[PDB]
C-alpha cells in the first residue's frame, strides 16, 4: 500500500503515520548511524532488507465474536461484537437478521371524531371481533384499542364560545360531543363486546379549521403505557382521519408557547392539558415512536395520502393507506401495512462520535444488493429466511474506548458493539539493567529512549 | 280569482233625506284593487258616480258633487257610499264594482247584484 | 466573538409572557411584550419598558378598548429607528357575538413616548357580522307591463324566495304603481311562509310608474318593525323597473339618501327594451347601491328574468358568503391582525394569518383609510391552512421596499414568497419551498445588507423544526435574485451546533449589524430550545461575497449566563447602541428574563522584529582555540503595535491592555545557537502594558562564536497573549484581540 513518514521518534508514532505503514525491531539496524527515523517504512521496503515478519510489527483491525449460547435461534445474530481498530484499517464483521413467526399484535386504533367522520364512526363501532379476526389472521393472541381525538380546546383550533363548545357540530345535528383533545376510551383487550359498548357511547364532535390535533393525541399515546396497555410485543398505531394535522408552533395562535414534554397528561383518561402545552413536531414524536417501539399506521383519505407519505422518511416504520371516507375501506388495507412493515427492515446504529465511520452492506432475499449504505435497507423479507447485514466501521484516529449498539427498527433486539484502540505496536517489555544503552534508556523496539538526561548519546 | 260583492244599505228614503250604503268584498284584499259605485235609473243604463281608488283617490259625477261621499276601510275590505241630500232623481238601483287593477275607469269585472234606492218625493 | 458575557445585564419581572417579544427602541430603551400577563379580568397581555441606566422596568399604559378582551397583547413588536415609533399588537381579542366567538388583532402605533395614546390599527375593529336578513321586494306596476309578463315577475319574485330561504329569511313586497300596495309584510311572511301562496292572487296594478316614492314608502312602512323587520338585520330591496320614472312629484336626490342612512342595499333588475339606451341604463344605476355592475343586470324581455335569478342568487348569497355552502371558508374574520408586525415607510403593516381558512394574509395600511390586504394570486384548496404571514419581513431593493412573507404549513411543508408592487399593484415575484415535513420552513424572516448597500443581498429563512440525527433545526441561506427572472434558489444553509435535536435552532432571527468591525453585516439565531431548552444564540459573521459564513463564531448558552434560564433566545433584536459606548448591543428574550449583550471593542496586533545586524559579518568561524563564549553587540529592535479594529464613540485614549512576549531563539533543535543577555538559555518571557501607539524595546543576544558550520539562519519567533484592561466607565468593558489575529511572529537571521 502507502506509508508516509515523518519525524518518527517511536513504533507507536510509525503506525499513527498511516495504516500501510510496519515497523521492524531489529538491533543494529541503522547500520549507517544515521536518524532513526528510517527504521518505519512499509512491508516490502523492510522485509527484503533483512525482516521475516516476525520482526516486522504489524497490528491489523480485528473483528470478535461472542455470541450469547442458548436454545433455539433470535432473530438477529452476533449478539455482542468486540472491535480492535487501526486508524485508517476497517473492521468488518457480519450481521444475520431472521423474521420470526410475527408476535401477538397490539392495535390501538386512534380515529378523528370530527363531523366529517360521522359515517365512520358508525362503521367503526360494528367492526369489532372483524378488527380482532383479521388480528388472529396473521398471528395469535391479538388484542385491541381506541382512542379518539379533536384539536385543542382554544381559538382558533375551536370555536369556544359556549353555545358552540356544547354543540359544535351543525346545528341541525344533536348526537354530537364536546370537543376535545384527547380521550382514551378502550383499554388494549381481546374482549370485542367491551369495544362495541364503549366506542358505542362516544358521540361525533366538530372543530373549527381544517388541520387537528392528532399528532399531539399519539404522544399521548405513546407517553402513556400503562394507561393505553401496551404489552411489548408488535406495538400498532392505527391513525384514521380524513384531515391534516397541527405540528409544533402552530400553538402560538392559540398563545399556547410551552413545548410538548413528551410526558404522560391523561387525567380521567383525558388530554386536560392540551391547552397548556404546544403541539409536538414531527421529529419529537418520531423519537418517541422508536423509543416505544410503536408502528403507526396513517388510515387517511386519498386527498391526504401523498402529504402523509412524505412521514415515512422521519418515521421508518410507518405505512400509509388510503380511507374511504366511511371506514368502510377493507382492514386488508390495515393488514397489508403490516405485510410492508414487516417486509421492510432497517439496521441503523445510535449517535456516533466524528472519528468514527460505519458503513453497512445489505444481502437480501429478493430485494437485491446494496453497499456502503449509511443504514441497513432489505425488502422482501419472509419469515424463518435469514438475510445478511455487512457492517464495516473505519476509526480515523486513535479513538478512546467505546461502545454503542446496533438496533433492528421496530424491533428490541440490540447487537452491542465494543470498539477498543489498535496503535500500540504491542513491543516486548525490557527495561532492564542488561538492556541498557551506553547506561541510559531501554531498547522500546530497537529505540533508546533519553531519561530525561539532557545531553548525552542516543538521545 | 275568485271575488264576490255584496250591497249592504239600501231601501227607501225621503227627499232631502240621508243613507249610507255598504259593501264587503268576499276574497283576498291584494286580489281587487279599484272600487266604485254604479246605478241605474229605470230606463238608463249603468252610470259610475263615485269610484276611489285603493289609496283613497276619488272621482265623482257631476250630478252628484256635494252631495255623495266615497270612502274606503281596507282592513274590512270594504267601500262606503254616504248620500246626503237625497232627490226623487237618485232612485235607482246601486251597484257596487270592484276591479282587479288600480284604474278609475277601466275593466270592472267585478259586480254586485245591486240594491235598490228609492227617492219619494 | 465579542459579545460580552460576564457583565451580562438581566432584567426581571414577574407577568406570564415576559420574554415572549423584545424589541430594540433607539433611546437606550429595550420594549418587551408580556402577552399573557392578567392585568385585569376580560384583557390580558401587557408592554414593560426596561432602561439600561435604571436595571428596573417600568409597566406602559394601556388603552385598551372594551372589547378588546382576552387581547394577548405584546406577542408581536416592531420599531424604526430613524422616525421614532413602535407598533404593538395583541392578535387574540375574543369577539363574543351571539351564536359564534371570533379572533382577531389589534395594533398600536406609538410614538417617541408612551402617555401620548397611539393611532389604533385598525381603528374600527371588524364587528360583529349581522344575523339574519330581512329581503323586501319593491316590482313595478305600471300599466306598461303586459299581464304575461306579470305573472312572469310574480314567478321570478316567487322562485327567489324559494331559492333565497335557505334558514332564518323573511320575506316582503310591495307592488308600485300611481298608487302603492304592500300585499305581504315580513311578520305576514313568518305566519305563513309559502311565497307562491302570498304571490298568486295578487293583482296587477295599472298607471303611472312612480319609482321615487315607492323606494320612500319600502323605508318607512315596509321596514318598520311593526311590520315585522328585524333591528340589526341586513336590509336587502329588490327593485324590479321598467326603469321609466314617470309622474312622481319625488326626485331621486329625495329618497336615495333616506334609504342609504338606513342601511337598504338596493337590487335593480331592468327589464325589457327600455335599456338598449345607455341613458336608461344609467338611470338604473343611480337607484342601485354602488358599484352599478355588481347591483345592476338587463334582462331584454320578462321571459329573461330566469336567467339573472341564477346568478342573482349567488349575488345576494354573496352578502353571507360567497361560494362557501356549508364549511365556510372564512375571510377577514378569525384573521388574528398583527400576528406578525412590521412598519413600512409608507405605512405599518400587519399579518392577517387567519384569512380565508387560514391560508394566510397581510394588510398594509398606508393611510389606514385605504387597506392593501395582500396574498397570493392562485385561489385552491392548495393554499389553505398555509399560516402565510406568520414572518413578515421587508427587504431593500435600492433603498425601494418589497415584501416576504412566510407560510410555514402550505401542504404541512415551509413556503416563504416575495411581494413587489407594480404601479399601486402588488404581485408575488417569487418563491421557496422547504423540503423537510414539519420543518416550520419559514416560521422566521430576516433580510440581510451585508454591504450596507441599501440594496437587500440576502432573506434568512429559518425552520426551526427540521429534525436532522443531533441536530434541532436550520436556517437557509438565500440571496435574492438580481433579475435575471431565475426562480429564487437558496444558495446555502447554516445548521446549529450537534447535540440537541429539539433545540429549535432557527426561531428567532435579528439583524445586529457590524459588531467586529469588519464593514460587513452579522447576524443572530437564537435556538432556545437546546441543553433541554436552556437555550443558545449564535453569532455567524458576514463575508465578502454577501454570504454568511458557514460555521458561527460565538455560541453563547444560557445555562452559562444564569442557572434559572429558560428558553434564552426566544427573542432577539439587535442594530442599535443602547449604553452610548458607541459599541452595537444586542438584547436576547428569554422566559421571565430580558437581558443584553454588549458588544466589545476588537484589537490588533501588528510585530515588527528589525535588526541592525541583520548581516551575518561571519567573523565568529576563525576563533583562536580559546575558551569560546558568547561575544560581540547583539543589537535587537521588537516593536508592537496595536490598534482598533472597530470605530466607536469612546474618546479612545482610554484604551489599555496587558500583552506577554515569549521569544524563543533557533526552536526546533536540541541545543541553540544564540542565547539571551541575562537567561543564559533560550528562552525569554516579558509582559508589558501597552497603550495603542507603538512602544518598541532593544534587546542584547548573544552567539557562541565557533558552531557548526553556516546552513540555517537564525529565527526568532514570538508568540504572545492580550488582554485587554476593563474600561473606568462603561460598566468594565474589556477590549478583545480579534478572532484571527496572527498570534506567531518569525525573525530572520541569516547564517
Ligand atoms: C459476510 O458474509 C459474506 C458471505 O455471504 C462474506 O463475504 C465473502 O467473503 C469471501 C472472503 O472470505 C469472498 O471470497 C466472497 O466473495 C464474499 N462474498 C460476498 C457475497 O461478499 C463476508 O466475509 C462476511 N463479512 C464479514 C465476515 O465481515
Ligand atoms: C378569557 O375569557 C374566559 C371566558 O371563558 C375567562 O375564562 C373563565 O372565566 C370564568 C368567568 O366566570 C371563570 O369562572 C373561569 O375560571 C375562567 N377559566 C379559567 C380556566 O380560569 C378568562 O378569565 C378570560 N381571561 C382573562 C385574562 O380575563
Ligand atoms: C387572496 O385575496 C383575494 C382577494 O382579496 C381572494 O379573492 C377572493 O376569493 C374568494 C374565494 O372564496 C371569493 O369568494 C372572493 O370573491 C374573492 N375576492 C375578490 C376577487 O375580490 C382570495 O381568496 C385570497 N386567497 C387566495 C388563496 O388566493
Ligand atoms: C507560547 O507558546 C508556548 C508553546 O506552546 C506556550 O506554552 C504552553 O503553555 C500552555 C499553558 O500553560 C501549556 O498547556 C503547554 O503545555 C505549553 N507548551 C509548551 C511547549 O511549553 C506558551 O503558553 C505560549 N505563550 C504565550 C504568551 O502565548
Ligand atoms: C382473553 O379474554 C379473556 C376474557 O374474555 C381473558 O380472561 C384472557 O386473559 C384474555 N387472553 C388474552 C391472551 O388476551
Ligand atoms: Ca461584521
Ligand atoms: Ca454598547
Amino acid at each position: 500500500q502507502e506509508c508516509t513518514k515523518f519525524k518518527v521518534s517511536s513504533c507507536r508514532e510509525c503506525i499513527e503515520s498511516g495504516p500501510g505503514c510496519t515497523w521492524c525491531q531489529k538491533l543494529n539496524f541503522t547500520g549507517p548511524g544515521d536518524p532513526d527515523s528510517i527504521r518505519c517504512d512499509t512491508r516490502p521496503q523492510l522485509l527484503m532488507r533483512g525482516c521475516a515478519a516476525d520482526d516486522i510489527m504489524d497490528p491489523t483491525s480485528l473483528a470478535e465474536t461472542q455470541e450469547d449460547h442458548n436454545g433455539g435461534q433470535k432473530q438477529l445474530s452476533p449478539q455482542k461484537v468486540t472491535l480492535y481498530l487501526r486508524p485508517g484499517q476497517a473492521a468488518a464483521f457480519n450481521v444475520t437478521f431472521r423474521r420470526a413467526k410475527g408476535y401477538p399484535i397490539d392495535l390501538y386504533y386512534l380515529m378523528d371524531l370530527s363531523y366529517s367522520m360521522l359515517d365512520d364512526l358508525r362503521n367503526v363501532k360494528k367492526l369489532g371481533g372483524d378488527l380482532l379476526r383479521a388480528l388472529n389472521e396473521i398471528t395469535e393472541s391479538g388484542r385491541i384499542g381506541f382512542g379518539s381525538f379533536v384539536d385543542k380546546t382554544v381559538l382558533p383550533f375551536v370555536n369556544t364560545h359556549p353555545d358552540k363548545l356544547r354543540n359544535p357540530c351543525p346545528n341541525k345535528e344533536k348526537e354530537c360531543q364536546p370537543p376535545f383533545a384527547f380521550r382514551h376510551v378502550l383499554k388494549l383487550t381481546n374482549n370485542s363486546n367491551q369495544f362495541q359498548t364503549e366506542v358505542g357511547k362516544q358521540l361525533i364532535s366538530g372543530n373549527l379549521d381544517a388541520p387537528e390535533g392528532g399528532l399531539d393525541a399519539m404522544m399521548q399515546v405513546a407517553a402513556c403505557p400503562e394507561e393505553i396497555g401496551w404489552r411489548n410485543v408488535t406495538r400498532l398505531l392505527v391513525f384514521a382521519t380524513d384531515d391534516g394535522f397541527h405540528f409544533a408552533g402552530d400553538g402560538k395562535l392559540g398563545a399556547i408557547l410551552t413545548p410538548n414534554d413528551g410526558r404522560c397528561h391523561l387525567e380521567d383518561n383525558l388530554y386536560k392539558r392540551s391547552n397548556e402545552f404546544d403541539y409536538p413536531s414531527v421529529g419529537q414524536l418520531a423519537h418517541k415512536l422508536a423509543e416505544n417501539n410503536i408502528q403507526p399506521i396513517f388510515a387517511v383519505t386519498s386527498r391526504m395520502v401523498k402529504t402523509y407519505e412524505k412521514l415515512t422518511e422521519i418515521i421508518p416504520k410507518s405505512a400509509v393507506g388510503e380511507l374511504s371516507e366511511d371506514s368502510s375501506n377493507v382492514v386488508h388495507l390495515i393488514k397489508n401495512a403490516y405485510n410492508k412493515l414487516s417486509s421492510r427492515v432497517f439496521l441503523d446504529h445510535n449517535a456516533l462520535p466524528d472519528t468514527l465511520k460505519v458503513t453497512y452492506d445489505s444481502f437480501c432475499s429478493n430485494g437485491v444488493t446494496h453497499r456502503n449504505q449509511p443504514r441497513g435497507d432489505c425488502d422482501g423479507v419472509q419469515i424463518n429466511v435469514p438475510i445478511t447485514f455487512q457492517v464495516k466501521v473505519t476509526a480515523t484516529e486513535c479513538i478512546q474506548e467505546q461502545s454503542f449498539v446496533i438496533r433492528a427498527l421496530g424491533f428490541t433486539d440490540i447487537v452491542t458493539v465494543q470498539v477498543l484502540p489498535q496503535c500500540e505496536c504491542r513491543c516486548r517489555d525490557q527495561s532492564r539493567d542488561r538492556s541498557l544503552c551506553h547506561g541510559k534508556g531501554f531498547l522500546e523496539c530497537g529505540i533508546c529512549r533519553c531519561d530525561t538526561g539532557y545531553i548525552g548519546k542516543n538521545c | 280569482m275568485q271575488v264576490q260583492l255584496v250591497e249592504t244599505g239600501g231601501g227607501l228614503v225621503q227627499a232631502g233625506g240621508s243613507l249610507r250604503l255598504s259593501c264587503a268584498a268576499s276574497g283576498n284584499i291584494n286580489s281587487f284593487n279599484a272600487m266604485g259605485w254604479f246605478r241605474q235609473a229605470p230606463g238608463k243604463q249603468r252610470e259610475l258616480v263615485a269610484a276611489i281608488t285603493f289609496g283613497g283617490r276619488t272621482n265623482y259625477a257631476d250630478s252628484v258633487k256635494g252631495r255623495f261621499t266615497i270612502s274606503r276601510d281596507n282592513t274590512k275590505g270594504s267601500v262606503y257610499l254616504q248620500m246626503n241630500s237625497l232627490k226623487p232623481e237618485d232612485t235607482a238601483v246601486y251597484y257596487c264594482a270592484a276591479s282587479e287593477n288600480n284604474l278609475l275607469t277601466g275593466v270592472w269585472h267585478y259586480w254586485g247584484r245591486g240594491t235598490q234606492v228609492t227617492v219619494s218625493s | 466573538f465579542n459579545l460580552d458575557t460576564e457583565n451580562a445585564m438581566t432584567f426581571q419581572e414577574n407577568a406570564r409572557g415576559f420574554g415572549q417579544s423584545v424589541v430594540q427602541l433607539q433611546g437606550s430603551r429595550v420594549v418587551v411584550g408580556a402577552p399573557q400577563e392578567i392585568v385585569a379580568a376580560n384583557q390580558r397581555g401587557s408592554l414593560y419598558q426596561c432602561d439600561y441606566s435604571t436595571g428596573s422596568c417600568e409597566p406602559i399604559r394601556l388603552q385598551v378598548p372594551v372589547e378588546a378582551v382576552n387581547m394577548s397583547l405584546g406577542l408581536s413588536l416592531a420599531a424604526t429607528t430613524s422616525p421614532p415609533q413602535l407598533l404593538a399588537c395583541g392578535p387574540t381579542v375574543h369577539q363574543t357575538c351571539s351564536e359564534n366567538t371570533y379572533v382577531k388583532g389589534l395594533c398600536f402605533l406609538f410614538g417617541s413616548n408612551l402617555r401620548q395614546q397611539p393611532q389604533k390599527f385598525p381603528e374600527a375593529l371588524r364587528g360583529c357580522p349581522q344575523e339574519d336578513s330581512d329581503i323586501a321586494f319593491l316590482i313595478d306596476g305600471s300599466g306598461s307591463i303586459i299581464p304575461h309578463d306579470f305573472r312572469r315577475m310574480k314567478e321570478f319574485v316567487s322562485t327567489v324566495m324559494e331559492q333565497l330561504k335557505k334558514s332564518k329569511t323573511l320575506f316582503s313586497l310591495m307592488q308600485y304603481s300611481e298608487e302603492f300596495r304592500i300585499h305581504f309584510t315580513f311578520k305576514e311572511f313568518q305566519n305563513n311562509p309559502n311565497p307562491r301562496s302570498l304571490v298568486k292572487p295578487i293583482t296587477q296594478l295599472l298607471g303611472r310608474t312612480h319609482t321615487a316614492t315607492g323606494i320612500r314608502k319600502v323605508v318607512r312602512e315596509l321596514f318598520r318593525i311593526t311590520n315585522g323587520a328585524r333591528k340589526n338585520a341586513f336590509k336587502i330591496l329588490v327593485v324590479i323597473t321598467d326603469g321609466e320614472k314617470f309622474g312622481d312629484p319625488l326626485g331621486y336626490e329625495d329618497v336615495i339618501p333616506e334609504a342609504d342612512r338606513e342601511g337598504v342595499i338596493r337590487y335593480v333588475i331592468g327589464v325589457g327594451d327600455a335599456f338598449r339606451s345607455e341613458k336608461s341604463r344609467q338611470e338604473l344605476n343611480t337607484i342601485a347601491s354602488k358599484p352599478p355592475r355588481d347591483h345592476v343586470f338587463q334582462v331584454n324581455n320578462f321571459e329573461a328574468l330566469k336567467t339573472i335569478q341564477n346568478q342573482l342568487r349567488e349575488k345576494i348569497f354573496a352578502i353571507e358568503g360567497t361560494q362557501t355552502g356549508s364549511s365556510s371558508s372564512f375571510e377577514h374574520e378569525m384573521s388574528q391582525e398583527g400576528f406578525s408586525a412590521a412598519i413600512t415607510s409608507n405605512g405599518p403593516l400587519l399579518s392577517t394569518v387567519g384569512s380565508y381558512d387560514w391560508a394566510g394574509g397581510v394588510f398594509l395600511y398606508t393611510s389606514k383609510e385605504k387597506s392593501t390586504f395582500i396574498n397570493m394570486t392562485r385561489v385552491d384548496s392548495d393554499m389553505n391552512d398555509a399560516y402565510l404571514g406568520y414572518a413578515a419581513a421587508i427587504i431593500l431593493r435600492n433603498r425601494v421596499q418589497s415584501l416576504v412573507l412566510g407560510a410555514p404549513r402550505y401542504q404541512h411543508i415551509g413556503l416563504v414568497a416575495m411581494f413587489r408592487q407594480n404601479t399601486g399593484m402588488w404581485e408575488s415575484n417569487a418563491n421557496v419551498k422547504g423540503t423537510q415535513i414539519g420543518a416550520y420552513f419559514g416560521a422566521s424572516l430576516c433580510s440581510v445588507d451585508v454591504d450596507s448597500n441599501g440594496s437587500t443581498d440576502l432573506v434568512l429563512i429559518g425552520a426551526p423544526h427540521y429534525y436532522e440525527q443531533t441536530r434541532g433545526g436550520q436556517v437557509s441561506v438565500c440571496p435574492l435574485p438580481r433579475g435575471q427572472r431565475a426562480r429564487w434558489q437558496c444558495d446555502a444553509v447554516l445548521y446549529g451546533e450537534q447535540g440537541q435535536p429539539w433545540g429549535r435552532f432557527g426561531a428567532a432571527l435579528t439583524v445586529l449589524g457590524d459588531v467586529n468591525g469588519d464593514k460587513l453585516t452579522d447576524v443572530a439565531i437564537g435556538a432556545p430550545g437546546e441543553e433541554d431548552n436552556r437555550g443558545a444564540v449564535y453569532l455567524f459573521h458576514g463575508t465578502s461575497g454577501s454570504g454568511i459564513s458557514p460555521s458561527h463564531s460565538q455560541r453563547i448558552a444560557g445555562s452559562k449566563l444564569s442557572p434559572r434560564l429558560q428558553y434564552f433566545g426566544q427573542s432577539l433584536s439587535g442594530g442599535q447602541d443602547l449604553t452610548m459606548d458607541g459599541l452595537v448591543d444586542l438584547t436576547v428574550g428569554a422566559q421571565g428574563h430580558v437581558l443584553l449583550l454588549r458588544s466589545q471593542p476588537v484589537l490588533r496586533v501588528k510585530a515588527i522584529m528589525e535588526f541592525n545586524p541583520r548581516e551575518v559579518a561571519r567573523n565568529v568561524f576563525e576563533c583562536n582555540d580559546q575558551v569560546v563564549k558568547g561575544k560581540e553587540a547583539g543589537e535587537v529592535r521588537v516593536c508592537l503595535h496595536v490598534q482598533k479594529s472597530t470605530r466607536d464613540r469612546l474618546r479612545e485614549g482610554q484604551i489599555q491592555s496587558v500583552v506577554t512576549y515569549d521569544l524563543a531563539l533557533d526552536s526546533g533543535r536540541p541545543h541553540s545557537r544564540a542565547v539571551f543577555n541575562e537567561t543564559k538559555r533560550s528562552t525569554r518571557r516579558q509582559t508589558q502594558v501597552l497603550g495603542l501607539t507603538q512602544t518598541c524595546e532593544t534587546l542584547k543576544l548573544q552567539l557562541p562564536n565557533c558552531i557548526e558550520d553556516p546552513v540555517s539562519p537564525i529565527v526568532l519567533r514570538l508568540n504572545f497573549s492580550l488582554v485587554g484592561t476593563p474600561l473606568s466607565a462603561f460598566g468594565n468593558l474589556r477590549p478583545v484581540l480579534a478572532e484571527d489575529a496572527q498570534r506567531l511572529f518569525t525573525a530572520l537571521f541569516p547564517f
